[PDB]
RNA sequence: GGUUGCGGCCAUAUCUACCAGAAAGCACCGUUUCCCGUCCGAUCAACUGUAGUUAAGCUGGUAAGAGCCUGACCGAGUAGUGUAGUGGGUGACCAUACGCGAAACUCAGGUGCUGCAAUCU
RNA sequence: GAGAACAGAAAUCUCCAGUAGAACAAAAGGGUAAAAGCCCCCUUGAUUUUGAUUUUCAGUGUGAAUACAAACCAUGAAAGU
């Protein structure tokens, strides 16, 4: 049975890590505020790696979470771009996807030469109602295995609203 | 922090022995005993056994035939109220309560923030305890509803300071007093300008006094009179709002004004004068009482408490109709007016010569008594509600509590540091609130005469003081800005 | 209704601790484990002893202060507390009490030579150049100028300072143990 | 840093003494009738107080090192071990130390017809008030070990020493009673503790100063069977009954005033 | 997976800690006034809010686990004139007015004590464990204790309207927020600004066809009357007891003997082991 | 009896996998103007009880489940051990006696009890 | 452990787990779990005044150190600490 128990979008998470901090750090930033309206955030190096060049506490990545209709848009204008075509893989066991694009001009927004190229990490992380009791403060709970999102139920999901093909094996 | 010593060797051995135990032995001796009224009568020997304060009520009410509760004291040396026989016959010294109980004010509600001026004064409704009026040093009064701690309409009109404000006995008129030269009546409800405002005298008005009700008839307004420094007074129809009939006895500016009991004006004045006024004559003077060798500051009279809330009891339940507010009004007036069956109001004064003097102006324009003790000015003068003590305010930091009859001293209450500035009463005659130029108010316990409660709270000078009828709730305003406001 | 309690012999008090030692001579057969009408007896006997325990300490002397609002550690005005005694009733202590007295080494030095010890007013001493106040030991201290400021005169001159004052700060935790052991 | 200085500071010794914090240790042999009494005589000593889960093995008369051990660890004078045995049945062990040092022991087997707070009427009371006392025996100021009982529960169940003290907190009494006048030679017998909580009436015959108090029991009612007992060493004692420390012709007046007498 | 020897190993948190609603840690704090300057009792005025409604608790503290002098409520309100707006601050603050007139109305001072006299009673206030916020309707219900004449020691702060960059209060805003004026001007911009959206909140407001400007006068005459009987009445029920209980074990499931489970193994192993 | 709020004891209350829930009450839930806080109305904040739903949470039931707890002459008067004997033995250590006396092991039963206030076909 | 373009053994985001191979100033042994770990907001401290310690040459109603207590200060809606 499902009434009410749906699958609505929980958020979509738009990520860019940067391997040096300055300009290109602050640019990649000035492309998730613009396009999301709200102020992203700067995550630090966890530990220093010499490998990739970078120390302990640096700030090294910057990150935005959109909720609501605008995730909606965002989610499937950056779905054309991977040509409404995903993979077996893709979506985890607990039934949220990602992708990624390259190239964030290939979804509406112009270029400007003073800025540069990025790409971006779409995650797409979902529920149904009551996913709060796991959430909220007051009465703490674990939501129960049969009202659980997984990777059968939000596959289907995707393969009707959007229309999209899942492709491998 | 200066400390109360502590206690010896020896003093501690003394505390750790059993002793004492109330007891009460049985207690069965035959001692004779006497009634005695503090009015006049004397009612003549009983004879019993020893017995609780309770039960000679008891044995009163059956022998006069009332069911009133009475007070009771003892060996009047001494004067103190089984209990008294521990201290060694026995003259008994019954008296009427008006029985109730108004509580210890103790703790502050938060201060309330309104016009950015010092509060110059403050005057609750008669009625009701939620609607209270305050006259600012900001152009503004505002009147606060007491209960929820907020505004009730923000109130302008005037283009000066204001200085005194007062409510209508009746309760439908507040009047607001003015550094500039101007008297506007207001309604509590709507907060709006009642017509043009009272235009007439030609420096700043002094003190505000209304006509009570007993004197009105039923079915008309109050007439408002209003004392000014230019030394006139004049006395304001509401409806018509124009004066009937000046009157200009004093010379100097009056320091304050009363409407007494029998169509009588009152006014304490610069000149060293008080001048008793009748109002039937249509301004005139019949009786000038000098003695002051300063100036005359305040004037208070026995009835005041009564002629200011007019008809309205602690209750604050309403007269169905005026004939009603007529019958109520005269019976709260003739609760404390026959005293010994006969309609004597007692007049008082203070002055700068340190010195207040006891009037009694319809038997005698001589003073029966000079209530002399303060070494600085004294201020306020107040009667307890029924009359009974008389105490005064004074700017040497100390309270003197002196009997109403025969203008004798009783006690002083000492505590406030700096200069006290005004006092007002418990409606049951018992607790007695005070404000002084320091921060604090103090509450007063006249039966054992001594301080109840010390409650600090402003940030500054304290200004003005005001008890509320029913007796939950005390005001307070001064420099601070703040409006506090006192509850049990 | 009636207050008052009689005994044979009086009762000893304890109204520090708020007890009352009754010797008055008990029943076996009242107090037997068979009995039924038993725990009546107890009550009795015990609310007596209550009503003379309350009975002292109602008339003892009480607290009756005029502070009010926010008494930031202690009572109302309209409360009246009432004074008790101390404890009669000697218990044994939890502790051992603290004296480990020792003299070590300095004091003894400066009562020879007194060396009064001293007035000992703050942190702050003062700078010339800067204006400001600025201690000493606490904050940016007359200690550590020499580490930050930028020419020194007359090998580092900076690190010499840093041991010099480590070894005074090695010495003084030296010269506890001796005392701390002594 | 200077968090767990505060510990030591608190754990050291003082002047004005802080409260004896009670422990209550089940042993090996606990049941849950034993484990029900704990409780309901641990619900008048909170909040000073601490009860482990676990059983431990201890022989408080054969062996005492592991009740130092947990005393020096938590910083408790107080313990109370729980034993059973079909010698000893409902055994509770009551200890007292003096710097970590063992003070004293003493057996009390409960009896068999014990009550507890559950089974009475339920009525109100306060969480860890002072309690008043009551001890009926001549044999508690004589005897040495009534002496020594009556030395316990005043020292267990007082909480904190004070100057002053309000009349709304005089709520219950502890009553300890003997049973019964004995003579040396016979068996020593039971300790029976019993519960009451006051209520006032205007009494008349008093008035307004002294009231009628009547009784009401909540329990827990127990009943002690003694066992074996040791006892201080005379030396400890000197040292533990000792005061911290802390004139002639001089007397402070009122107003201070150091006066001196001439004479 | 997990280790059954963990499984054992580890120790849980207090029942009815492990419970989301409440909180031990804090308890502690209150578990003792001080307690070492002086014996006291202790008196809370415990406030939970729950979808739907308005809840006002007062309890003792007591090895017992407690007990109630005062009960106050959502459902009481209408009782008092007023239906609407349960879950808004101005409800809230009304509750306050009201609980303290009733524990005083059975307290009996206005409409073991010796030694003097009335004494002043004296509350602290339960946190919960709502976080602390500038205009919370749980600081509002503080708030309408102290026109009851309830004593917990406060701040302006905590309401709304107080300025952060200065220490100042505006008593005209905390006014409007005891009547529901600012909820009501709310209705107001709805009115003008669409009404689809008009028609699903109110919608019960609506029915009666009551005013956003009269609703605050309404407001105002409802503390009124909470003072004129704040004594409280018992409803009077349809049902007993006994049907109630009936009623309900028709769909409460009951338990089995050890001899129907041995019945169901032995079937088991008739069918599911011996060759199909 | 059920349910909310506060709890006392603090696993007979938890954990794993399924199943059921009439009423009311919890709950999820809808909305962003107001006071408020966030990278984000998800948390927190406020507003409504309307559009919906028992799908979770919650409460019961289920299972030779995983644990935990109680009872016992199940193990056992066993180990350990105070005290006594010019007891034994080259020693290591162990019987005799007068007194106390555990735990695993093994079998049997149970799977939360209850203080205060309001509210339910 | 299971996923997301560039992206790899180690770059960040998301879900489920460590009864604590959390770090609790320390050392262990217990238990805090809406913490004492991590992050953010708000702020003096070697305060002043009097009985027990001891030291003085103007024995300086104590002048100053030291032991304790009380007012005060900080923080929080408070309980409090």
């Amino acid at each position: 049975q499902n009434p009410m128990r749906d699958l609505k979008i929980e958020k979509l998470v738009l990520n860019i890590s940067v391997g040096e901090s300055g300009d290109r750090l602050t640019r990649a930033s000035k492309v998730l505020e613009q396009l999301s309206g709200q102020t992203p955030v700067q995550s630090k190096a966890r530990y220093t790696v010499r490998t990739f060049g970078i120390r302990r506490n640096e700030k090294i990545a910057v990150h935005v979470t959109v909720r609501g209709p605008k995730a909606e848009e965002i989610l499937e204008r950056g779905l054309k771009v991977k040509e409404y075509q995903l993979r077996d893989r893709n979506f985890s066991a607990t039934g949220n996807f990602g992708f990624g694009i390259d190239e964030h001009i290939d979804l509406g927004i112009k270029y400007d030469p003073s800025i540069g190229i990025f790409g971006m990490d779409f995650y797409v992380v979902m529920n149904r109602p009551g996913a709060r009791v796991t959430r909220r403060k007051r009465c703490k709970g674990t939501v129960g295995n049969s009202h659980k999102t997984t990777k059968e139920d939000t596959v289907s999901w995707f393969k009707q609203k959007y229309d999209a093909d899942v492709l491998d094996k | 922090s200066t400390l109360i010593p502590p206690p010896s060797k020896k003093q501690k051995k003394e505390a750790q022995l059993p002793r004492e135990v109330a007891i009460i032995p049985k207690d069965l001796p035959n001692v004779s005993i006497k009634f005695q009224a503090l009015d006049t009568g004397d009612n003549a020997l009983r004879v019993p056994g020893a017995i609780s304060e309770k039960q000679l009520e008891e044995l009163l009410n059956q022998l006069n035939g009332t069911s009133v509760p009475y007070t009771f004291s003892c060996t009047i040396k001494a004067s103190d109220p089984y209990s008294s026989l521990i201290k060694p016959q026995i003259t008994l010294l019954y008296t009427p309560r008006a029985v109730f109980k108004v509580k210890p004010v103790t703790r502050s509600s938060s201060a309330i923030a309104g016009h950015g001026s010092t509060i110059l004064c403050s005057a609750f409704a008669p009625h009701t305890s939620s609607r209270m009026v305050t006259g600012a040093g900001d152009n503004t009064a505002r009147i606060w509803d007491c209960d929820t701690q907020t505004p009730m309409h923000t109130l302008k009109g005037h283009y000066n300071w204001v200085l005194c404000v007062s409510w209508s006995p009746d309760g439908e008129v507040i009047a607001t007093g003015s550094m500039d030269n101007t008297i506007r009546l207001w309604d509590p409800k709507s907060g709006q300008c009642l017509g043009d405002a009272l235009r007439g005298h030609s420096k700043w008005i002094t003190s505000l006094s209304w006509e009570p009700i007993h004197l009105v008839k039923p079915g008309s307004k109050p007439r408002l009179a209003s004392s000014s420094k230019d030394g006139t007074i004049k006395i304001w129809d509401t409806v018509s709002r124009v004066c009937q009939y000046t009157m200009s006895g004093h010379t100097n500016s009056v320091s304050c004004v009363k409407w007494g009991g029998q169509g009588l004006l009152y006014s304490g004045s610069h000149d060293r004068t008080v001048r008793v006024w009748d109002i039937n004559s249509q301004g005139r003077c019949i009786n000038i009482l000098k003695s002051h060798a300063h100036w005359v500051n305040h004037l208070s009279l026995s009835t005041d408490y009564a002629l200011r809330i007019g008809a309205f009891d602690h209750t604050g339940k309403k007269p169905s109709t005026p004939e009603e507010a007529q019958k109520k009004a005269l019976e709260n007036y003739e609760k404390i007016c026959k005293k010994n069956g006969n309609s004597e109001e007692m007049m008082v004064t203070a002055s700068d010569d340190y010195t207040m003097f006891l009037w009694n102006p319809l038997k005698s324009t001589k003073p029966i008594a000079r209530m002399t003790g303060h070494q600085k000015l004294v201020n306020h003068v107040a009667f307890s509600p029924d009359g009974r003590y008389i105490v005064s305010a004074s700017f040497d930091n100390s309270i003197k509590l002196w009997d109403g009859r025969d203008g004798k001293f009783i006690s002083t209450f000492r505590g406030h540091v700096a200069s006290v500035y005004q006092v007002a009463w418990s409606s049951d005659c018992r607790l007695l609130v005070s404000c002084s130029k320091d921060t604090t108010l103090k509450v007063w316990d006249v039966r054992t005469r001594k301080l109840s409660v010390d409650l600090p709270g402003h940030k500054d000078e304290v200004y003005t003081v005001d008890w509320s009828v029913d007796g939950k709730r005390v005001c307070s305003g001064g420099k601070d800005k703040m409006v506090r406001l006192w509850t049990h | 209704l009636p207050v008052t309690v009689e005994k044979p012999i009086p009762v000893v008090y304890d109204l520090g601790n708020l007890a009352a030692f009754d010797s008055n001579v008990l029943d076996k057969n009242d107090l037997d484990s068979s009995n039924a009408r038993r725990e009546e007896k107890i009550k009795s006997l015990t609310r007596d002893n209550v009503q003379l325990l309350i009975n002292q300490l109602l008339s003892l002397p009480m607290k009756t202060t005029t502070e009010s609002v926010g008494g930031t550690g202690g009572q109302s005005s309209v409360m009246t507390l009432l004074q008790l005694p101390d404890p009669t009733t000697d218990l044994p202590r939890e502790k051992p009490l603290p004296k480990a007295k020792a003299m070590t080494k300095w004091e003894k030095f400066a009562a020879k030579k007194g060396i009064k010890p001293k007035e000992r007013a703050g942190k702050m001493i003062y700078d010339e150049a800067s204006g400001e106040w600025v201690p000493k030991w606490g904050y940016k201290g007359a200690n550590k100028k020499l580490d930050d400021q930028w020419l020194v005169e007359v090998i580092d001159p900076r690190t010499l300072n840093r041991a010099e004052r480590k070894r005074l700060v090695k010495k003084n935790e030296k010269q506890q143990r001796r005392n701390m052991k002594n | 840093n200077a968090r767990a200085k505060r510990a030591l500071v608190k754990r050291e010794a003082k002047l004005v003494e802080n409260v004896k914090q009670a422990l209550f240790i089940p042993g090996q042999s606990c049941n849950k009738n034993l484990h029900d009494i704990m409780v309901d005589l641990s619900a008048l000593k909170k909040p000073d107080m601490k009860r482990f889960n676990r059983k431990n093995d201890i022989h408080p008369f054969e062996d005492m090192s592991p009740l130092e051990f947990f005393s020096e660890k938590n910083d408790c004078s107080l313990m109370v071990l729980m034993t059973s045995s079909k010698k000893r049945k409902n055994n509770m062990t009551f200890i007292r130390t003096f710097g970590y040092k063992i003070y004293d022991m003493i057996e009390l087997m409960v009896a068999d017809n014990f009550k507890l707070l559950s089974d009475f009427k339920k009525l109100t009371f306060t969480v860890g008030l002072k309690p008043m006392f009551t001890f009926q025996g001549a044999a508690f100021d004589t005897h040495p070990v009534y002496k020594q009982i009556k030395s316990l529960f005043l020292d267990f169940f007082r909480g904190e020493s004070t100057d002053l003290q309000d009349v709304a907190g005089l709520q219950h009494v502890i009553s300890m009673t003997i049973q019964g006048d004995f003579q040396d030679g016979e068996p020593l017998p039971n300790v029976l503790f019993r519960v009451y909580k006051l209520k006032s009436y205007k009494s008349d015959q008093g008035g307004k100063r002294l009231p009628r108090i009547e009784l009401v029991e909540i329990g827990p009612r127990l009943d002690f069977k003694i066992g074996r007992i040791h006892t201080p060493s005379p030396d400890m004692v000197t040292e533990a009954h000792k005061k911290p420390k802390q004139k002639k012709n001089v007397e402070l007046d009122i107003m201070g005033d150091k006066l001196g007498r001439i004479h | 997976a997990k280790s059954s020897a963990y499984s054992s190993r580890f120790q849980t948190p207090f029942r009815r800690r492990r419970e989301g609603k409440t909180d031990y840690y804090q308890r502690k704090r209150l578990v003792t006034q001080h307690k070492a300057k002086y014996n006291t009792p202790k008196y809370r005025l415990v406030v939970r809010f729950t979808n739907k409604d308005i809840i006002c608790q007062i309890i003792s503290s007591t090895i017992t686990g407690d007990v109630v002098l005062a009960a106050a409520y959502s459902h009481e309100l209408p009782r008092y004139g007023i239906t609407h707006g349960l879950t808004n601050w101005a409800a809230a603050y009304a509750t306050g007015l009201l609980i303290a007139r009733r524990t005083l109305q059975k307290l009996g001072l206005d409409e073991e004590a010796v030694e003097d006299g009335p004494r002043p009673f004296k509350v602290f206030l339960d946190i919960g464990l709502q976080r602390t916020t500038t205009g919370a309707r749980v600081f509002g219900a503080l708030k309408g204790a102290s026109d009851g004449g309830l004593y917990v020691p406060h701040s302006e702060n905590r309401f709304p309207g107080w300025d952060f960059e200065t220490e100042e209060i505006d008593p005209e805003l905390l006014r409007s927020y005891i009547f529901g004026g600012h909820v009501s001007q709310y209705m107001e911009e709805l009115a003008d600004d669409d009404e689809e959206r008009f028609s699903e909140l109110f919608k019960g407001y609506l029915a009666d066809d009551i005013d956003a400007d009269s609703l605050e006068d309404i407001y105002t005459s409802a503390h009124e009357a909470i003072r004129a009987d704040p004594a409280f009445k018992p409803t009077e029920k349809k049902f007993t007891k006994e049907q109630y209980a009936a009623e309900s074990k028709k769909y409460r499931q009951t338990k089995l003997s050890k001899e129907e489970r041995a019945a169901r193994v032995a079937a088991k192993i008739a069918a599911l082991a011996g060759q199909q």
